[PDB]
């Protein structure tokens, strides 16, 4: 059970010393950390975008027959055949 | 369940070891050889050698030597074993009943210990004060040889040289002192201890550490009248004793390593020395009496005897007769002339003893009887490489190494693989040695091939290196003369050989896979497979297929041919344009070396034991793999017993007996060979083969045993292994049990422990095998133990009774079983 | 070509030096033992190669402590399929240094640990407190004696031994030293079925100076004293920086016999040439060629994150289709003097590593990239001759 969670970033802590150290590694530009690899995002959306690149990876998914296309134009054309 | 029988069909030939001494009587000479597991006695007399006992151990000989304690009337015969078993046996005569008698033993194996490198090193006080062993690095075992100690009881010396090479216990010593050879990161040095009893350990020598050459491999300890040591090495022959430290360089010795030696005169005056490549010479110590009795060494002097076989152990016996033990070739007594001969050689071959030697392959032929077979085997190395056809021994001497061989019955001959070494010319060819058998052929040829011709690797031999050219002899098989002899490209190497009939193609050819081996290439990726037809008395070549890699084994495949390139497993066709057609490949994890098969299943096996199972899908056209078993460890032989069984030969000398699960529920258990069979068998087998020394016996009356796979090993040992049912082999097993408690061993070794399968890392109880010489040993023992042998057991004679077995009926069953061989 | 190969095995970004441990833990061969596995470690440990890792979690740390109190050994599990936490072999590792640090106010433990013992999962057992322990079957080393071994002769046994290495780099790259010492040592063959060059297949001796010479490819570290002697120790050694997926390390990890490793060490040595992007499986990175050795351990090694995450790094030169993110930065750089950027795969964006560039002119190399292992693939290299295909399945 983690009943911490960041506010910025969203992360689980265990305890309150753990959020509040936390709360600093933000402070400053570009606050968004990724764990993994340490890249610095300016938005929280961009951050979670890429650590999902990390795992799955699956770039632009389609959410009819579930084939995967490496840009947005090519999966919008190929969303157009269904 | 595995139940398979093996036996003994000849004893192994080679020696390994002989000892001159007083062991029977003190007053007549006798000679003790040591041929692995075997221990004969002899007698010298002027004429020759009288045999007079033969015993067999249950253990390989490693060290035998003979000694007379303080107080005792002849000699005692120390004799440690492979496995570590350590015994003192006398010789006892009562009338005419010759008994050895085992005075002391017991086992003096250490639980962890790395074993040396030099192997186990066996010697004893001049005095008999103790037993000293170097078994394992860094640790120096002494058996105190006290009237008290019976089992054997010793104690383990701290060595702070690790790496000892040789080591000698020295005449003349107020306490029992060893000098050995040793190797530190700064060179060989000589080194002494004192051994002391009472305080159980070393003591300052009485002249520590000395400087040796580079290569010196020999340590000798010389009688009391000179004293101290004689050093030998590759290009120097020293003589170290207290201050006094002599050297003589003579160029004699330097063309080849002295491997063995032994003293002539008991005073320590003239010493025998024994090359690798047969050559033997007298080492002379020049006295000196200074006058009032202190004879020192004046000098020392080399004299080339001359050439015997290949000695692995030399001896003098008396007057000018020398005994020299072979491995490599058969066993010599040899006299010492002083005038020589118009050759300038001072020996004189008096009687030669047949060894057959590391039996390297073999097959088994009809030959004249058209009935019952006939062994012929490739036997020997260099000068005493040979084929020997064993009947129910016929030598064929080749001087030259023996590799493959198969019988061809079309053409009335066979064929053999064979090597012959030369040496790197200043003109830049390369010159024999001796005339050998490829040499002095009828017919001569030599492989003009264009494949590596133009793909060859730059690089350049230097004078005087050593080079071994590869030739295809076909030989009679009436007069056994060399009828041709096809030399193989430069850098090539003949691997495997078959004779058979490919296809629709009526001729029979003679196929040879090579690999062309070169010294900076590593792992082959260049090879051939050659096919050739004998006729007109010409050897001609059909075929030529070249390959990526070394042909290491080849089979014939139901009318197609089965080869092994490096890991892939190749099965082509004989097309109609008599050409090889590659038809399926297989590529496995292993290297495919040991090739056999059976019908449709193929077994592959590399040298580490990876035992694989595949069958050839002739619907599909393809293989499949049927199962496999890997398991880390030394294979030496493979062979198919059957459908479901594989006999194997792994490390430290044991046969092993894998078997195919077929129709289990699992595909997981399906596709593994289960380990159905293990025994040490003591030998290092080298080639299987399906057949029988016996007539095949044209009715056929119920046998008892099916199958006859015979196999040949290193030490010359000739033996065979069939298949059981399984109340046969319970019975046996438990006649096993019961003969063990009435049946005497020498040494007092268990037939348990003896045939145990063990390695170094593993010993676990033998299985699944029934030792035939100890249930045909049956015969040879008194009615009384034959009685206590059946005391209370149940037999079987035909389905009804179930009754009490005789000592009788149990004969007629093992006269049955040594029908076999 | 003058960083300084001591700095990375130091983990000196780790901070103070920590409590060191001087005492060796083993258990017996073939025995069962009950050992805890941490909870968030994924990777495959092997004999001798050194772990760091920093633990924050109060679960974690209390069990750290519990076994620096105890044996010091905890069990690292090999997953074939990490996301389920299957196990069926793996490697126990010893600590041998800790830092016990309240920082902040959060309490945290820093451990470097080694590898011992490898071991078959008997059973994975999840205690009630969420932290789980392993019923485990230590696996034993294989030591075989030579092949020649068992058929050498009593009188040819004084000259097995060699008079001392040439090591001159050189002489024994010539390979008429080795003409000699496959001569010398497998003259017996002619006893055998077989002829010496096979056996020089299955010598530990020569298989490890086959590993040398392409060891030093990669480091300019003489043999003499970096690397070891012993089969056993140089088997592992070599395999702990082999850049392989994590399929074929379990596959090497499997392997009890010192040969066996040797030569399927030399086996990928020799075939796997490129280096693609896994999630990728086609979009090359780099190839072996590249691959220069930063650290006494070798080429690659494993380092640990602020955020205890560890990656297997290896040291390249040159690496392509990689797409810079940010801006270089030296906090808790694993080698002291360079500045880190993350780089990802210019076709899928995997994390593929960083890009280390050093901070003053004088330092060289002035840039190489950090590949983290598992976002690695080995592959062959397409043949020259597309006519020509022979297989290239894995060897050993
Ligand atoms: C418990 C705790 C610990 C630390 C923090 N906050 C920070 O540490 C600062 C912000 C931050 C955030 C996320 C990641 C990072 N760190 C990195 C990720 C990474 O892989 N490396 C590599 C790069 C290559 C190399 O050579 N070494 C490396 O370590 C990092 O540097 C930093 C906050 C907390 Cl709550
Ligand atoms: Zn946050
Ligand atoms: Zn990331
Ligand atoms: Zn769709
Ligand atoms: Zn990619």
């Amino acid at each position: 059970n983690g009943k911490l969670k960041c506010d910025v970033c969203g992360m689980v802590c265990i305890g309150p010393n753990v959020l509040m150290v936390h709360k600093r590694s933000h402070t400053g530009e570009r606050p968004f950390h990724c764990n993994q690899c340490g890249a610095s995002f300016t938005q929280k959306g961009n951050l979670l975008r890429h650590i999902k690149l990390h795992s799955g990876e699956k770039p632009f998914k389609c959410p009819f027959c579930s084939y995967a296309c490496r840009r947005r134009d090519a999966l919008t054309g190929h969303l157009r055949t269904h | 369940m595995s139940y398979n029988y093996v036996v003994t069909a000849q004893k192994p030939t080679a020696v390994n070891g002989c000892v001159t001494g007083h062991f029977t009587s003190a007053e007549d000479l006798n000679l003790l050889i040591a041929k692995n597991t075997r221990l004969e006695i002899y007698v010298v007399t002027a004429e020759g050698l009288r045999p007079v006992k033969e015993v067999g151990m249950y253990g390989k000989i490693a060290v035998m030597e003979l000694f007379r304690p303080k107080g005792e009337s002849k000699d005692l015969l120390f004799i440690l074993t492979a496995k570590y078993n350590a015994c003192i046996l006398e010789y006892k005569q009562s009338g005419e009943s010759i008994d050895i008698i085992t005075r002391a033993h017991g086992n003096v194996q250490d639980r962890i210990g790395r074993p040396s490198e030099t192997g186990i090193i066996g010697i004893i006080d001049p005095e008999c004060r103790m037993i000293g062993l170097r078994l394992y690095d860094g640790l120096f075992k002494v058996i105190p040889l006290d009237r008290d100690n019976k089992e054997l009881k010793a104690f383990n010396i701290r060595l702070e040289e690790l790496h000892v090479i040789d080591v000698k216990f020295l005449y003349g010593c107020q306490a029992p002192t060893i000098c050995f050879v040793y190797q530190d990161p700064q060179g060989r040095h000589v080194k002494t201890y004192e051994v002391s009893l009472r305080e159980k350990e070393f003591n300052k020598g009485p002249w520590k550490q000395e400087n040796v050459e580079a290569e010196a491999s020999m340590v000798i300890a010389v009688p009391e009248p000179f004293g101290g040591a004689i050093i030998i090495g590759q290009e120097s022959i020293t003589y170290h004793n207290g201050d006094k430290y002599l050297a003589i360089a003579p160029p004699i010795i330097k063309q080849s390593t002295i491997v063995c030696h032994n003293r002539v005169d008991p005073n320590g005056s003239r010493y025998l020395l024994g090359d690798m490549e047969g050559r033997l010479f007298m080492l002379l110590l020049e006295k000196e009496e200074q006058m009032d009795g202190t004879v020192t060494l004046k000098d020392l002097r080399v004299e080339l005897l001359g050439e015997t076989s290949i000695a692995e152990c030399l001896t003098y016996l008396d007057n000018g007769v020398v005994f020299v033990g072979s491995r490599l070739g058969d066993s010599q007594l040899v006299k010492l002339n002083v005038d020589s001969n118009e050759q300038g050689s001072y020996v004189v071959a008096m009687e030669t003893f047949t060894n057959l030697g590391p039996i390297v392959d073999m097959c088994v032929v009809d030959l004249e009887r058209q009935g019952q077979g006939q062994l012929v085997t490739c036997s020997g190395a260099f000068k005493e490489g040979s084929l020997r056809i064993i009947r129910n021994i016929r030598t064929v001497p080749l001087y030259e190494s023996p590799r493959k061989i198969c019988y061809q019955e079309v053409s009335q001959c066979f064929g053999v693989l064979s090597s012959r070494i030369e040496v790197q010319d200043t003109s830049g060819g390369t010159t024999a040695l001796r005339p050998s058998a490829s040499t002095q052929a009828l017919s001569s040829s030599v492989s003009s091939s264009k494949l590596f011709s133009s793909s060859t690797a730059p690089h350049e031999t230097s004078f005087g290196e050593e080079v071994e050219v590869h030739n295809l002899l076909i030989i009679d098989q009436h007069t056994f003369e060399v009828l041709h002899a096809h030399q193989f490209l430069q850098n090539e190497y003949a691997l495997s050989l078959v004779s058979c009939k490919l296809g629709k193609d009526p001729n029979t050819y003679f196929i040879v896979g090579t690999a062309m081996v070169y010294p900076e290439e590593a792992e082959p990726k260049q090879g051939r497979i050659v096919v050739f037809q004998y006729s007109d008395g010409k050897l001609q070549t059909v075929a030529e297929k070249e390959v990526k890699g070394a042909v290491y084994s080849m089979v014939e495949f139901n009318g197609k041919l089965l080869a092994s390139i490096n890991s892939t497993v190749r099965l082509y066709e004989w097309t109609t344009e008599k050409e090889l057609r590659t038809e399926c490949n297989h590529y496995n994890n292993i290297m495919a070396l040991y090739l056999k098969t059976k019908g449709d299943f193929i077994l592959v096996g590399d040298l580490m034991r990876s035992v694989l199972l595949l069958a050839y899908k002739p619907m599909e056209g393809n293989f499949e793999e049927i199962a496999r078993d890997f398991n880390p460890n030394w294979m030496s032989a493979v062979e198919i017993l059957d459908d479901d069984n594989f006999l194997g030969a792994e490390n430290a000398f044991n046969l092993f007996v894998c078997q195919k699960d077929s129709a289990a529920t699992t595909d997981e258990e399906r596709q593994h060979l289960q380990e159905v069979g293990l025994f040490h068998l003591g030998e290092f087998v080298n080639v299987f083969c399906h057949g029988s020394l016996v007539m095949q016996n044209l009715g056929e009356t119920s046998t008892p045993t099916q199958g006859s796979v015979l196999f040949g090993t290193v030490n010359g040992m000739i033996g065979l292994v069939t298949s059981l049912s399984e109340s046969w082999y319970n019975l046996l097993l438990d006649m096993q049990n019961r003969l063990n408690k009435v049946i005497k061993s020498v040494g007092k070794i268990e037939h348990s422990f003896w045939r145990s399968f063990h390695t170094e890392r593993k010993t676990e109880p033998a299985t699944g095998f029934i030792d035939g010489d100890l249930i045909e040993s049956f015969l040879d023992i008194s009615r009384p133990k034959m009685q206590e042998v059946v005391a209370n057991l149940q037999y079987d004679d035909g389905s009804g009774m179930k009754r009490e077995a005789t000592a009788d009926d149990l004969i007629k069953v093992v006269e049955e079983l040594t029908r076999i061989h | 070509i003058n960083f300084d190969t001591s700095l990375p095995t130091s983990h000196t970004y780790l901070g103070a030096d920590m409590e060191e441990f001087h005492g060796r833990t083993l258990h017996d061969d073939d025995s069962c033992q009950v050992i805890p596995v941490l909870p968030q470690v994924m990777m495959i440990l092997i004999p001798g190669q050194t772990l760091p890792l920093q633990l924050f979690h109060p679960q974690e740390v209390s069990m750290v402590r519990n076994l620096i109190q105890k044996d010091r050994t905890f069990a690292v599990l090999a997953y074939s399929n990490v996301q389920e936490r299957e196990a069926q072999f793996g490697t126990t590792a010893e600590i041998y240094a800790y830092r016990e640090e309240q920082d902040f106010g959060i309490e945290i433990v820093k451990v470097k640990a080694i590898g011992r013992q490898r071991f078959k999962v008997l059973e994975l057992r999840t205690q009630s407190d969420g932290i789980q322990q392993a019923k485990v079957q230590i696996l034993p080393e294989c030591v075989l004696p030579s092949t020649m071994s068992a058929v050498q002769l009593e009188s040819l046994n004084k000259c097995q031994i060699f008079p001392s290495k040439p090591v001159s780099r050189e002489d024994q790259c010539s390979y008429k030293w080795w003409q000699k010492y496959q001569k010398r040592k497998f003259h017996c063959a002619n006893l055998t079925s077989w002829p010496r060059w096979l056996y020089s297949l299955y010598d530990a001796e020569t298989l490890m100076d086959r590993i040398k010479k392409q060891l030093r490819e990669w480091d300019e570290n003489l043999k003499d004293d970096s690397l070891p002697s012993n089969p056993i120790d140089f088997s592992y050694r070599v395999a702990a920086c082999l850049p392989i997926d994590d399929v074929l390390r379990i596959q090497l990890l499997k392997i009890g016999s010192a040969i066996q490793r040797l030569r399927c060490e030399l086996d990928i040595m020799n075939k796997c040439t490129s280096l693609c992007c896994k999630q990728c499986q086609e979009t090359e990175i780099t190839t072996k060629n590249e691959i220069f050795s930063l650290s006494l351990c070798g080429p690659m090694a494993a380092y640990v994150n602020p955020h205890g995450y560890v990656h297997e790094t290896l040291t390249v030169y040159k690496a392509c289709n990689l797409n810079l993110i940010g801006r270089p930065s030296t906090e808790h750089s694993w080698f002291p003097g360079y500045a880190w950027t993350v780089a990802q795969c210019k076709i899928c964006a995997s994390h593929i590593g960083w890009k280390f560039t050093a901070t003053k002119k004088d330092m060289s190399p002035q840039k190489f990239w950090g590949l983290t292992r598992s976002a690695l693939l080995p592959t062959i290299p397409d043949t020259e001759d597309e006519i020509s295909p022979d297989k290239v399945i894995l060897c050993l």
